[PDB]
RNA sequence: CAUUUUUGGUAAGCAGAACUGGCGAUGAGGGAUGCUCCUAACGCUUGGAUAAGGUGCCUAAAUAUUCGCUCAUGAGAUCCCA
RNA sequence: AAUUUAAUUUCAAUAAAGCAAUCCCCUGAAAUUGUUUUCACUUUCUCCCCGCACUAAUGUGGGGAAAACUGGCUUUAUUUCU
């Protein structure tokens, strides 16, 4: 975009497309942070994935692993692996690219002071119908071993209270401004104050 | 503040390619409000100007610039094809460029 | 006009007959309505009608007629009923079907996109044998019946679209689904 | 027999649909030749698709669209199935149901959208200089607060 | 395929309902029970004033009409459940051997001994709410008793498939605990 | 070598014929890749508009419109083509 | 962004009149070669009866009426109200 950092909260996201606008914006020229990570929805079922992640790791090398494949098992890299899948990431533009993705499980506090964005196309809800089976990123990963998640569980939920204290802090602070705002709008000169309410105050 | 800038903004994307071929030509442009062949059209002739830092004095400064103008779409969410006075170099993909409100 | 939601399918008159000739002293003359994309194709399928019924070839006759044929009330809905001749894979079956429309052409598209969708029949497999208004009592279709009803009022329940300016890549908050 | 106060029960409820396809109500055009005009519901044709009609005001015709391509608004006028122009114009004349869409909250959104869109440079000017004006004495009043 | 489907469920007199965004819970004499249908995409009404729920289908097809039809046959067991719970009467069959039924922990464990004379303990604790006692009246006979059908069914299911053979013949020997009567208190 | 007709041989990316078109002697664009399939035959350049073919991303254009059908505890997805 | 005079079973209002009520612009269902004749079909936020809240519903299942607002036809003028 023509922003210094782009901040995603990728809950309740769909990998494919997710990682497709991600991409794309990548190629186009954009620092991405991923955030929320575990959160992101597979379309198949959690059997089905499961299995597929199976397959992925029966596929190693006869030869020696030590030059075999990667399995990463963080959701985050997962999705990081994925957006790689849809770069040409053996080139420099592509490494380039690679290298302005940043990937985080849950909110890294730093970034939560930073607004959070979302690709609205890119939902569960938006492109799923209601009455066809899902899987959430984390809850197959769990599955398939993970296992670093209660500690992001915990740590969600006590920046997630302390979000409510701020969000009604700056409620409060909207409010007291909407008054102040409502009073002097009468100390304004009426001509001036006439155009400024006809443009929407 | 002290500047004010009076252009509008804009990405260069890189050249006029297609599938495993590239035709050096024309270049590609993003311009930032754009997001249709429509609205694109309204900008479709302007002057377009990239502008680019160095690392020794030329004459005497350390900035240079290449022109081009707009003049076609390349699609139908207004990505533009801008041909240019001389090819501006595959470095400066995904730099920034300038789109002049004339003529 | 439109071109958003538009079918090119119309229907056409056409009238022809056999060529004069010594054996052939008073001709016969034969007329047919027929659906089309174009006066070409409604010509090649009268064609086709006349030589699979008839003697007549394009060599042995000559045209008399063909004009596109007028909707009476576009702005009214009605009941058509279809009556179809059409290949499967392994063989060839009649069909008769229901579909409230505007007009008749609407429904041919409408049975074109059902027979493909359903059946996988390309327009080509599908002949059209009738196509007429018919009362509403007399449809068989539990669909079209529903419509029928005194008083039809669903909810609409369905996504957001927009169009292509509006069409955001990112947003700061996420989408209401219900929008009221 | 008729309610007498199950007719505050009735009332009262708390049913979340809202805005059914029924005969007379206003619905906003998404996508199309005619996006952004208001219209209302005439005929359904099927799942699918719908015969709208636009207003006099708004300039669009009597037509098939998929339902998929409106947004339906609250108001809703009642109105016999088989009608068609002149009793259109006069019910919608008589029921003046672009006053209570002005007076709604999307419409009142749209239409203070349209005069920025349409300001010219002064009054873009005098907008900004007016916020100044505001905040000049609205910080002013944040001192004599404490 | 329908446009409307819909279903008019009646309720109990003492029912103490709580149902919002299809969380349902009810609650009465016998204890307070949730289950969620949040699965389910219907419009269930509640009315409180001349009872009964409305429950109704936007756009059905045959498998909406399978979830109206389960959904509403469901209420009505919770419903039954908190008026009245819900009781699996398991008779203990053996044609040799005494098996011995020892309720433990306050009627949520009950031990097996001696099936088929092994000499050894089967413990089966029951699922949260339902209670295991035996009966005074009939000496084989064992209450499964609580406030939801399918806990009950499913402690009872635990019971027979903690007893049940590896490998001698299943027609010939049949004995074992099994599921004779279902009722409430 | 290919389509179509075709003989022998269980069959064969097998042997043997017919008509025509290719390759050989041929770049170029598509067919994910590929001597032969499809589009199409070539001085050097500028611009246009198209073909075959595409338009989720890799990878250029639609997460286009529009109606059906489709959930699979190894689904399915462009002739030759596995 | 438009535009000209033709062509092709194309309207829609405007406000005064009339005309018919399962009736009509229509559309059904019936008794080589043409006719032509039969009765079937609108609305309602109108009214009534039974079921009295029985409904998806700011109503309702069944049974009946009422009208011509709605639609349809015949007119007379009118077209930048539309």
């Amino acid at each position: 975009m023509y922003k210094k950092e782009y901040v995603i909260d990728c809950k309740g996201h769909l990998l494919g497309r997710l990682a497709s606008l991600i991409a794309k914006e990548l190629l186009n020229g954009q620092r991405i942070v991923a955030v929320r990570c575990e959160d992101i929805n597979i379309s198949g079922s959690l059997y089905r994935n499961k299995l597929k992640y199976q397959e992925f790791l029966r596929l190693r090398t006869n030869t020696n692993p030590k030059k075999g494949p990667l399995h990463l098992r963080e959701p985050s890299k997962i999705l990081w692996r994925c957006v790689r899948g849809m770069l040409p990431h053996k080139t420099y533009k592509g490494q380039l690219a690679l290298k302005k993705l940043k990937v985080c499980v849950g909110m890294p506090a730093p970034y939560d002071k930073k607004k959070k964005y979302v690709l609205p196309s890119a939902l569960r809800a938006f492109r799923l119908k209601k009455h066809r089976r899902y899987c959430r990123l984390g809850t197959l990963s769990s599955r398939v071993g993970w296992n670093y998640d209660t500690l992001v569980k915990k740590n969600e939920v006590l920046r997630k209270q302390v979000s409510k204290a701020y969000y009604k802090k700056k409620v409060n602070n909207l409010n007291e401004k909407k008054e102040i705002k409502t009073e002097a709008l009468n100390l304004i000169n009426p001509e001036q104050r006439q155009v400024l309410e006809n443009f929407g105050y | 503040l002290q500047a004010v800038r009076l252009y509008e903004k804009g990405v260069i994307l890189g050249y006029k390619r297609s599938q495993r071929n590239q035709d050096p030509n024309f270049t590609l442009i993003s311009i930032k409000n754009v997001n249709t062949k429509k609205h694109a059209q309204f900008y479709v002739g302007k002057r377009v100007a990239y502008v680019y830092r160095t690392t020794k004095h030329h004459d005497g400064v350390k900035i240079k610039c290449i022109w081009g103008k707009v003049c076609r779409t390349h699609g139908n969410s207004g990505v533009i094809r801008a041909k240019f006075k001389t090819h501006i170099p595959p470095k400066a993909f995904g730099d920034r460029v300038r789109i002049l409100m004339y003529p | 006009i439109d071109n958003s939601l538009n079918t090119n399918i119309h229907q056409y008159h056409i009238v022809g007959r056999a060529i004069p000739t010594a054996k052939d002293k008073n001709p016969n003359v034969y007329r047919m309505c027929i659906f089309a994309k174009n006066d070409t194709n409604a010509k090649s399928r009268f064609w086709y009608f006349m030589k699979k019924i008839n003697k007549l070839k394009k060599s042995n006759g000559e045209l008399l007629a063909c004009e596109q044929i007028k909707e009476r009330f576009p702005l009214r809905v009605k009941n058509y009923g279809v009556l179809l001749r059409y290949d499967s894979r392994t063989g060839t079956h009649n069909m008769y079907k229901e579909f409230r429309d505007t007009t008749k052409e609407g429904a041919i598209a409408q049975l074109y996109s059902e027979m493909a969708g359903r059946h996988r029949a390309r327009a080509s497999s599908i002949n059209i044998i009738r196509i007429s208004e018919i009362s509403s009592s007399l449809v068989r279709r539990p669909h079209i019946k529903q419509l029928l009803k005194r008083r039809l009022r669903f909810p609409a329940l369905h996504l957001p679209t927009l169009q292509k300016e509006y069409r955001k890549k990112f947003a700061s908050k996420r989408p209401s689904t219900y929008r009221m | 027999v008729e309610l007498t106060e199950e007719e505050l029960y009735i009332s009262k409820k708390n049913l979340l649909f809202k805005r059914f396809v029924e005969p007379g109500r206003l619905c906003l055009i998404e996508y199309g030749p005619y996006a952004g005009k208001l219209c209302f519901i005439v005929d359904i044709v099927t799942i699918t698709r719908v015969i709208v009609d636009g207003a006099f005001i708004t300039g669009v015709p009597r037509m098939v669209i998929p339902l998929k391509r409106l947004k339906l608004l609250k108001e809703r006028i009642k109105i016999n199935k088989n009608c068609k122009s002149g009793f259109l114009r006069k019910t919608v004349n008589s029921t003046k149901v672009l006053e209570e869409f002005n007076n709604s909250k999307l419409g009142k959104k749209m239409i203070i959208k349209k005069k920025r869109d349409e300001a010219t440079d002064f009054e873009r000017f005098q907008v900004y200089f007016a916020k100044r004006e505001l905040k000049k004495k609205m910080t002013t009043i944040k001192n004599k607060k404490n | 395929k329908t446009i409307v489907s819909t279903q008019k469920v009646l309720i109990p007199e003492g029912v103490k309902v709580a149902i919002n965004a299809r969380k349902v819970t009810v609650s009465g004499k016998y204890g307070t029970l949730r289950r969620s249908f949040r699965h389910l995409p219907i419009d269930i009404r509640l009315n409180k004033l001349k009872k009964y729920i409305k429950v109704v289908m936007w756009f059905g097809v045959p498998d909406s009409l399978a979830c109206i039809r389960t959904v509403c046959t469901h209420l009505k067991n919770m419903f039954t459940g908190v008026t009245k719970k819900f009781l699996y009467k398991m008779r203990l069959v053996h044609a040799h051997f005494p098996i011995n039924s020892n309720i433990v922990d306050n009627n949520t464990r009950i031990e097996i001994r001696n099936y088929l004379g092994e000499k050894s303990v089967r413990f089966v604790k029951a699922l949260p709410g339902v209670v295991i006692e035996k009966s005074p009246n009939v000496k084989d006979e064992i209450y499964v008793s609580g406030a939801d059908i399918e806990n009950v069914s499913l402690t009872a299911a635990l019971i027979h498939q903690s007893v049940l053979c590896r490998n001698k013949d299943i027609r010939k020997f049949l004995d074992g605990i099994y599921v004779s009567e279902v009722t409430t208190v």
